[PDB]
């Protein structure tokens, strides 16, 4: 388990840390895209959740990439909405991390990060 | 008596390779078991001399194989003989098993001889998997990732077996260091099962291509089958030397010359040619737990074959319909290897599902049905009622 | 998949080391190192190759000593414990242009150029793929293709979009022996030099294979003759049956 | 290992039916000629596998002049195969010589073994 | 040592077949024969006799599995070309 | 023929003449192949390129 | 540092002892070196560089 | 040595030979028990034991 | 299998000794006997009888080699002390 602080995150990036030997994608979430993350209808997806059950974080955004296809990886935020266009089979998706554009029906495990008193522990 | 018959150690040599009574009419298909003992000696000797220069750490494994190819005197000969000698070990073993299918060698009284040979086949597949991961190329990392994640689908003990098999949270430094120590050991367990294989052969002897008794006409082993063994030994070494010296990278993948990277996925993940038919059986079941059971049941279905053969005659020499369906099973095994090297696409998904059905229906449906039909055709073609 | 996602198929050129009795052309390995030093080495490392392996293959012992002494290497520290530097010797390896891979991506717009020590064995196509890539940049992409900014079109690359621009142009290198340095001439010389970097045993392996095949094919023909001699009494054996009298 | 009692039970039902005999017997005649054991000088009862106690009983009870003739046909077939030839055409087994000489000894050794099993696993009916 | 279970093979002198009577055999030394007198007629006439007896049990199953692979390979090439784009969308649902 | 009767006179060779002739075979076989291999590739070897820069 | 927790000091005490030393970090995005304070998985440092 | 003194090639080849020789000892133990089986054990009196045996 | 060379041991029934006649033996079941009735007299009287019969073959060679080591150890301690310095120079030439 790695331990990072609040403002010590790499904010304007998509840093692929090898935490636990696993690729993981990290993004600073500005509070302006609560209007903009969920304008996508999740009925164009195959299974919906919410933003709430997925992202329990107001201003940070983490999801890992041990993919069930074979374990692919995307390219940083170009493409369609601010999401992540992937060069393996042509997948790209929303700013939050839920796939429908391209053949990937499921979605990934979110890491069990945890907050306790000006700390967050990815693990 | 002679000294070779009275000495305790020379009597075992005399009773196996000198004075052993052999059937007179066995052909060159009975020479494959002698070639398999030569293949096992080449793999053990070339591997011990390469192990004096090898480092099994995760940041030293790929560069020590490159050190063998460049700095060790005749080190490229040691590696190419070892990498191509593993493909020749599997080609002769496929021909040895198919000889027993055609001539009815699995039948009684040789059922214990057939069951020990199935154990040898499972241990050889495991050995070639463990040594391929010790190169730590790009094909070695993602082939170990696919196979070890299959055991996470077992109920209630999935996540405990896979973490104990990794030594951590992924394929890492403890995975490669324990895969090399297990790769040194399992060839010595195969050598102990080969001795138990020859002990079961000694009490009944060999069969013959006619399927009838051989106790009426025997010749000894020395100077007939010693010099008939030499013909296929020199042909084996000549074809193997043409691959080692003139085309040493035909039976491999180019992606295994890239160092392994856990953050970059290759475009295609394909095994070696001798694991391709069992890889297409695994990808044909959409469920994840049912695919692992079906891939291991493709080897264990050879054990049901003494019970589903309902014929009173041993072998396929005088059987018309059994000869036709034997070669359907053979070319279905080649199509399963070609499907396992393609992409998951239309129409290769349906073609691999029908071919997986024909693999299992041969042992369980086709063989007991046409054995019974041939028993009745032999009867009513002679009896006049 | 689509043919654009596979890449175009590379044709078969007549390399002079193709064939079971052929060696490398060592005047083309020497010409190919000069195209490496003046063109390729700005962004590519050659990390598996030591200086001493070039002596007797493309340069003399006096020439390689002067090439290695133009670079600086880390020495053992001082008596006070301070670091030091030293020129190169024959047991060193050929150095690369970047200190780490973070600095390599920053100079190439995020892309990482690979190590070229094994690039011939690590691509499907071999020498024919490397030659077709360097000479296969079109002057314009075909109509309809949308390239990202910072990418170039090459039909031999899988996907058609590569992060390396066209580098080879006519008469950018002045050869020592007087060969005209066109685009196709310089692309042929690097591919011969890079095949030697991946397989430095190639000339010796094909000579030991000539001794092994002659001896093993003579032993195969002699063993067929010996087997037919020792089996001649069994193969012409004859049997007669006279049924016994029913006394019994 | 089906049974020789089960083979004869199915085969006698076919030969007594008038419409099943016209359809299955010409197929059985081409099946035997394509087998090719008569070109090696063998009968069908030489081909039966013998490493079982039922077959060892029937070979003991065979008369002595037929056991000598059977041993010669097996030895002659092993020599013909290792030379990769066939016999001359005047030494092929004819159709009226391919008789089941061993079948009546097999059927009486099997009926005695079945009767011993039904008496060793019998239930009283008081 | 003790003896073990019964077998179906013996050794020289007690091999375990039926009793033999009435068969006589003849042989000639290999040193008295002319060397390699089957290099011509066995290689042409006899190997042709062994080939054509067993070639329909092998080439009829081989032609079935080669026709099947060739039509599946040609249909996959049509689906990923430009002309086969609206058939690709409906066989992928 | 008779030239395999002058040297041996109806016997086998012997075990010591096999080992003695095997070492004489190795030095003549190695020299004859290295001469044919370097003549087949003349002009491409390093000893031919080294002369043409001098 | 982690082997001292539960033997002679608490988890809160060893975290403050490790954070008084400086360790090498992964390099920057430009490829320049960096430094960082200590954590529990580090080893106790020595006084001399060589 | 693989060189001029006890160095890196000496230790890497000593470990590979250390893995192998215990398996050669295990094969000589089987040949040791085969020679014991044909005559049996001795006894502390030094005389024959064929008159009184227990399993 | 074939038979091998002759031995001096057989198996149960044909072990290979002389013929026996005239000897009779008697035994009693272990379930009919009182447990551990040799824990006292065997441990004191019988083990003392076995000890003192064999103790002079062991302790006379043991006392020779212990007297020899003890004088060589005490002479080496004298040679490297201060009083044994001029004897050390003449036994080292
Ligand atoms: C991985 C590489 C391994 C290399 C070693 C393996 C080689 C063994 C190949 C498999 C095999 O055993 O098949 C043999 C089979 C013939 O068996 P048979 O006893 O009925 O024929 C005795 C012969 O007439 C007289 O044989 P004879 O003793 O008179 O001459 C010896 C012959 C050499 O033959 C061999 O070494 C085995 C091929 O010399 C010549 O051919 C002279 C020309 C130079 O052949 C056939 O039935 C069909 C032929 C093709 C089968 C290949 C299938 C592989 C997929
Ligand atoms: C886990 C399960 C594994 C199972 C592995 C299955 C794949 C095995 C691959 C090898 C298959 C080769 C078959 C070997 C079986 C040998 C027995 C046999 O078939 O007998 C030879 C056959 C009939 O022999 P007869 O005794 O009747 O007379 C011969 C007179 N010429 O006479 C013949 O017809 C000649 C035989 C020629 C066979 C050629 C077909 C095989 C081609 C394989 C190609 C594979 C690479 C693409
Ligand atoms: C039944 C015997 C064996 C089989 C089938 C087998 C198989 C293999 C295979 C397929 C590889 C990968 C080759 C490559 O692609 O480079 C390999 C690698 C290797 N094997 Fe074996 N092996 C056997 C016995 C042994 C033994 C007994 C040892 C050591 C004492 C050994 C040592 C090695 C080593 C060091 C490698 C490292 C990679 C390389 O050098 O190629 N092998 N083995
Ligand atoms: C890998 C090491 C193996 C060795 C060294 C070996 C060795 C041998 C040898 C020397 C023979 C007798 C000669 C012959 O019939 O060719 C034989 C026969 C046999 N083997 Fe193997 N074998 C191996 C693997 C296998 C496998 C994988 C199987 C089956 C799944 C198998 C099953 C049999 C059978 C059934 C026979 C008897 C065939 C007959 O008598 O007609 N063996 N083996
Ligand atoms: C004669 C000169 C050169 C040769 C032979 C050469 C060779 C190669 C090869 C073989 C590749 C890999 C292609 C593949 O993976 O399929 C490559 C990629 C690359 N090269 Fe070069 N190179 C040369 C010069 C240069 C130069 C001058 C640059 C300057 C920026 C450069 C930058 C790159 C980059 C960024 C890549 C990665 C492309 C990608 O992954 O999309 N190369 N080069
Ligand atoms: C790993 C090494 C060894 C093993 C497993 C082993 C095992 C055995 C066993 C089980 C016996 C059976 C009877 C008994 O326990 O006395 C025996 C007897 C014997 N062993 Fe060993 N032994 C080993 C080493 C040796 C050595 C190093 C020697 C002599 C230099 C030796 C010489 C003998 C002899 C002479 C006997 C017969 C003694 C008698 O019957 O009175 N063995 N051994
Ligand atoms: C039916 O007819 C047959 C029949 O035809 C045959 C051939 C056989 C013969 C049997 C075989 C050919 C199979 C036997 C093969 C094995 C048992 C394989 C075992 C392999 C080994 C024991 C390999 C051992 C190798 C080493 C220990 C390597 C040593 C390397 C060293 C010491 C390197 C270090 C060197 C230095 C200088 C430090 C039969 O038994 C038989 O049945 C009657
Ligand atoms: C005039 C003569 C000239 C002839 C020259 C011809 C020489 C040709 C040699 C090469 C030909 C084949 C090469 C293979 C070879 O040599 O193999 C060696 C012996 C074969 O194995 P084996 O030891 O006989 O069987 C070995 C196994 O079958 C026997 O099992 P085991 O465990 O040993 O049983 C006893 C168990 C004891 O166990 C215990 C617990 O004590
Ligand atoms: C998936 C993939 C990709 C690349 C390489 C390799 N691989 N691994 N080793 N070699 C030589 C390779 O080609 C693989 C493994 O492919 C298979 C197929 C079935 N098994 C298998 C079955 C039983 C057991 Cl016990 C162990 C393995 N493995
Ligand atoms: S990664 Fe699942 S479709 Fe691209």
């Amino acid at each position: 388990k790695v331990e990072v602080n609040l403002a010590a995150i790499p904010l304007g990036k998509n840093v692929v840390v090898k935490w636990q030997g696993k690729p993981v994608f990290i993004r600073h979430r500005t509070p302006h895209e609560i209007q903009e993350a969920n304008s996508v209808d999740m009925s164009a997806l195959k299974d919906p959740q919410t933003d709430a059950d997925r992202v329990k974080d107001p201003q940070w955004l983490i999801m890992l990439g041990i993919c069930t296809h074979l374990g692919c990886v995307p390219i940083g935020e170009a493409g369609d909405f601010g999401g992540w266009f992937c060069p393996c089979h042509g997948s790209h998706y929303d700013i939050s991390g839920r796939i429908r554009k391209g053949p990937a029906p499921l979605n990934l495990e979110i890491p069990a990060y945890e907050f306790d008193g000006d700390k967050v522990i990815v693990g | 008596m002679a000294f070779r018959k009275s000495n305790v150690y020379l009597s075992l040599v005399n009773s196996y390779i000198i004075d052993s009574p052999q059937p007179s009419s066995i052909n060159y298909w009975w020479n494959m078991g002698s070639l398999l003992g030569l293949c096992l000696v080449i793999q053990i000797v070339t591997g011990i001399f390469m192990a004096m220069h090898y480092s099994s750490n995760i940041e030293l494994a790929f560069s020590s194989v490159e050190h063998i190819m460049r700095d060790v005197h005749n080190g490229y000969i040691l590696r190419y003989l070892h990498a191509n000698g593993a493909s020749f070990f599997f080609m002769v073993m496929f021909m040895h098993m198919a000889k027993g299918l055609y001539y009815g060698s699995y039948r009684s009284p040789r059922v214990t001889l057939w069951n020990v040979g199935v154990i040898i086949f499972i241990l050889t597949i495991a050995t070639a998997f463990l040594g391929y991961c010790c190169v730590y190329g790009q094909m070695s990392h993602w082939g170990a990732t696919v196979i070890t994640n299959l055991f996470s689908a077992i109920p209630f003990v999935g996540n405990d077996i896979v973490s104990w098999l990794w030594g951590g949270f992924s394929v890492s430094n403890p995975t490669i260091q324990r895969f090399f120590a297990l790769h040194y050991l399992v060839p010595f367990i195969i050598a102990a099962m080969v001795i138990m294989h020859l002990m079961a052969l000694h009490i009944h002897g060999s069969s013959n291509p006619l399927g009838i008794t051989g106790n009426l006409d025997r010749i000894p082993m020395h100077s007939y089958f010693i010099f008939k063994d030499l013909v296929t030994v020199f042909l084996f070494m000549l074809i193997l030397a043409l691959f080692v010296f003139y085309s040493p990278n035909t039976l491999g993948h180019p992606d295994n010359y890239i160092p392994g990277n856990p953050l970059v996925t290759p475009a295609s993940i394909v095994p070696e040619w001798y694991l391709l038919p069992f890889y297409a059986i695994l990808r044909s079941i959409p469920d994840k737990l049912l695919g692992v059971i079906t891939m291991f049941a493709a080897i264990l279905v050879l054990l049901v074959l003494p019970f589903t053969d309902r014929s009173v005659v041993r072998g396929n020499t005088f059987k018309v319909l059994s000869k036709f369906f034997f070669f359907i099973f053979v070319f279905n095994f080649v199509l399963l290897g070609q499907i396992g090297a393609c992409h998951v696409e239309v129409p290769y998904v349906l073609m691999g599902q029908i071919a997986t059905f024909i693999y299992f229906a041969y042992f369980l449906i086709i063989v007991p049905v046409i054995s019974t039909i041939e028993n009745v055709l032999f009867y009513i073609g002679r009896v006049n009622k | 998949m689509t043919a654009a996602e596979h890449g175009l198929h590379a044709p078969a050129y007549a390399w002079s080391h193709n064939g079971p009795f052929e060696t490398f052309d060592h005047a083309s390995i020497r010409r190919g190192y000069q195209v490496y030093r003046e063109v390729c080495a700005a962004c590519h490392s050659l990390d598996r190759v030591a200086w001493r392996t070039l002596v007797g293959v493309s340069h003399t012992n006096e020439e390689v000593r002067n090439m290695a002494e133009e670079f600086e290497y880390d020495d053992e520290p001082d008596e006070q414990g301070n670091p030091k530097k030293r020129p190169g010797k024959l047991s060193d390896y050929i150095p690369g242009p970047y200190p780490n891979e973070q600095a390599a991506r920053a100079a190439n717009q995020g892309a990482l150029p690979p190590d070229l020590s094994l690039i011939v064995k690590a691509r499907h196509g071999g020498c024919d793929y490397i030659f077709s890539l360097l000479t296969g940049y079109p002057d314009e992409p075909p109509a309809g293709v949308a390239l990202p900014p910072g990418s170039n079109y090459n039909p031999y690359f899988p996907g058609g979009s590569i992060a390396m621009a066209r580098v080879l142009f006519d008469d950018m290198v002045e050869y020592e022996d007087g060969t005209p340095a066109t685009t196709s001439q310089m692309a042929k010389d690097v591919t011969t030099f890079l095949n030697w970097c991946a397989e430095p045993e190639h000339d010796e392996r094909k000579r030991l294979g000539l001794k092994t095949v002659i001896i093993l094919s003579s032993l195969y023909l002699l063993s067929i003759w010996v087997k037919k001699f020792k089996w001649a009494g069994i193969k012409t054996r004859k049997f007669v049956f006279n049924p016994p009298k029913p006394r019994k | 290992p089906q049974s020789f009692t089960s083979i004869a039970r199915i085969g006698d039902y076919i030969l007594k039916s008038p419409v099943l005999s016209k359809l299955c017997v010409p197929v059985a005649n081409q099946f035997i000629n394509l087998a090719g054991y008569k070109k090696l000088g063998l009968k069908f009862d030489d081909l039966i596998a013998e490493e079982n106690p039922i077959m060892q009983t029937a070979l003991r009870r065979l008369p002595e002049d037929e056991s000598y003739a059977r041993a010669y046909r097996i030895i002659r077939a092993h020599q013909t195969e290792l030379t990769h030839h066939l016999l001359p055409r005047n030494e092929w087994i004819k159709a009226q010589e391919d008789v089941p000489y061993l079948l009546p000894y097999i059927l009486e050794a099997e009926a005695a073994a079945k009767e011993k099993d039904e008496l060793d696993n019998i239930e009283v009916s008081k | 040592g003790p003896p073990s279970g019964k077998t179906y093979m013996g050794w020289w002198g007690h091999m375990g077949g039926p009793k033999q009577k009435g068969i006589t055999s003849y042989a000639v030394s290999p040193y008295a024969q002319k060397p390699l007198q089957g290099i011509f007629h066995n290689a042409v006439f006899n190997s042709f006799r062994r080939f054509k007896s067993q070639f329909l049990y092998v080439l009829i199953p081989a032609g079935i599995y080669w026709y099947w692979w060739k039509n599946g390979n040609e249909y996959n090439e049509f689906l990923y070309s430009k002309a086969g784009r609206e058939e690709l969308e409906r066989v992928n649902v | 023929s008779s030239l395999y009767k002058t040297f041996f006179k109806r016997n086998a060779v012997f075990v010591g003449t096999i080992f003695a002739g095997a070492f004489v075979f190795q030095t003549v076989f190695d020299t004859a192949i290295t001469s044919w291999y370097e003549n087949h590739n003349k002009g491409k070897l390093w000893k031919d390129v080294k002369a043409r820069i001098a």
